[PDB]
């Protein structure tokens, strides 16, 4: 299975691009994704992916990545989403952790 | 007729004048008159300016820091003014620009009277106080209070001088933070709430510092046996943490206290380790080992 | 051999107690220290240690820890120090990484700034 053991950040600005350190159970650097998602009553989810190269996977037990941009960069209230590890080869996922996207401060 | 009733009716006698373009206007910092009055502790003036802003539904105007006048009063530790503001409907469930709720600010600073003010004001304004709100660090207000108290305790067991302006300040903050924690719990805060980063409970957080006063406080709660063996994301319990610590003068007693109040020494983490497997090498770890095995 | 691969914070408040994620080459959880240090003019050395328990060492390849308090919490300008891994058993050290201690920002809520303001 997959498991997120610790994350140094569980909130981020909707603009994305912010660096996060994630500690995990053993993964393989070319078979791992970090999936952000948000399930509305809808039929097809919103999703975004953590930005990192395989070299950012540290000794199979940690990943340093940048947050994806949230779907709406113009929100005025924080949006609660989820983050999970996903394996590319068999699409298995870790249990989801809550992640908070907060509004951008667009002045100066 | 109490004095406050006099100065209030007296206040409105002096500023039934201002009016409506001058106190709704914002400073370069975004501060209205109420923000400043609140910060200065002008209870009578704050009451009047608030009532006039409230009628226009402009009570919760935020400055450049994302702080309403109510949020400013919280930070300023003006619990009298706080209660006045929340009573007439000031939004309790809000954040500043750093993502902190008024409860979080109370928790960090140990403003228990402010916290009690919020509780009363919310009752008299039909507001729901979200005790489990998380800040941008994934922490509930209880979490913040515990971490703040750990820092105080850790320093008290380190600075070598009573007469210092800081230590007497630390001593009072030691008391105020515990009072704040008690208030939060009395208000219904979940001790078993987990930090979003690591899955630590308030008990876990206390155990990290071998914080005897808080460990004792939490373990006395009715739900003690329901969270004493709670596991963080890495599978560790508070007993795992206590047994493994860098040497503190209160480490042994923390382990004893956890054992005595029902912590399970056979619990295993993600790597199948029990607390006994985590003890430091040498005599100290041997002493901890006996406590974990002994009755 | 010891190595700090990367750290999620390269600066922190002089007050200490701030959580840092450090990624390292392989260490043993009971045999590792994180040492903040600063050479001083009289030839002495200030040192402070990261605060963590062995369980905060993640699978021998990462350490989550709290910063030490800097030697002087009253500085008005940031102070640069070095941070290194150190093995307790043989006192081998990693190459150092830069770390900046900055002054505590009192009254970030700007409470006192408002008290100084004037009104009609
Ligand atoms: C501000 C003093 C800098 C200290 C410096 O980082 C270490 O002593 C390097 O030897």
């Amino acid at each position: 299975n997959l498991k997120i053991v610790r994350m140094d950040r569980t909130a981020g600005c909707v603009t994305g691009g912010e660096e996060i350190y994630l500690l995990c159970d053993k993964v393989q650097k070319d078979d791992i994704q970090i999936r952000f998602y948000e399930e509305e009553e809808n039929g097809g989810v919103w999703e975004g992916f953590g930005d990192f190269s395989p070299t950012d996977v540290h000794r199979q037990f940690a990943i340093v990545f940048k947050t994806p941009k949230y779907k709406d960069v113009n929100i005025t209230k924080p949006a609660s989403v989820f983050v999970q590890l996903r394996r590319k080869s068999d699409l298995e996922t870790s249990e989801p952790k809550p992640f908070l996207y907060y509004p951008e401060i667009k002045d100066k | 007729k109490s004095l406050f009733q006099w100065q209030v009716e007296q206040e409105e006698s002096k500023l039934a004048n201002i009016s409506q373009d001058q106190f709704l206007s914002k400073d370069a910092d975004g501060d209205t008159f109420l923000h400043i009055a609140v910060a200065q502790g002008r209870r009578a003036l704050s009451y009047v300016l608030a009532r006039k802003m409230n009628a226009l539904h402009m009570l919760d105007i935020k400055e450049h820091n994302g702080q309403s006048a109510f949020q400013v009063a919280v930070a300023a530790n003006q619990h009298l003014i706080v209660q006045d503001l929340v009573n007439i409907g000031a939004q309790v469930n809000t954040t500043d620009c750093w993502g902190r709720t008024p409860l979080h600010v109370c928790a960090e600073k140990g403003h228990s009277q402010v916290l009690q003010a919020i509780q009363k004001g919310a009752v008299g304004s039909n507001q729901f106080v979200d005790l489990e709100a998380t800040n941008y660090d994934g922490l509930t207000p209880l979490h913040c209070a515990v971490i703040a108290h750990n820092a105080v305790v850790h320093e008290l067991q380190r600075n070598q001088q009573p007469h210092s302006p800081e230590v007497q300040e630390l001593l009072l903050k030691n008391k105020s933070l515990v009072d704040t924690i008690k208030c939060l719990i009395q208000m219904g805060a979940a001790v078993e709430a987990k930090d979003r980063k690591s899955g630590r409970t308030a008990l876990h957080l206390a155990a990290e510092e071998a914080n005897l006063e808080l460990i004792r406080l939490f373990l006395e709660l009715p739900s003690c046996l329901s969270f004493v063996n709670a596991k963080a994301y890495n599978g560790n319990t508070a007993l795992h943490v206590a047994a493994s610590l860098q040497y503190r003068l209160t480490q042994l007693d923390a382990v004893r206290l956890l054992m005595r109040k029902g912590a399970d020494p056979s619990t295993r983490n993600l790597e199948n380790e029990q607390p006994v497997h985590l003890v430091p090498d040498g005599p100290v770890g041997e002493q901890i080992r006996r406590i974990l095995k002994g009755k």
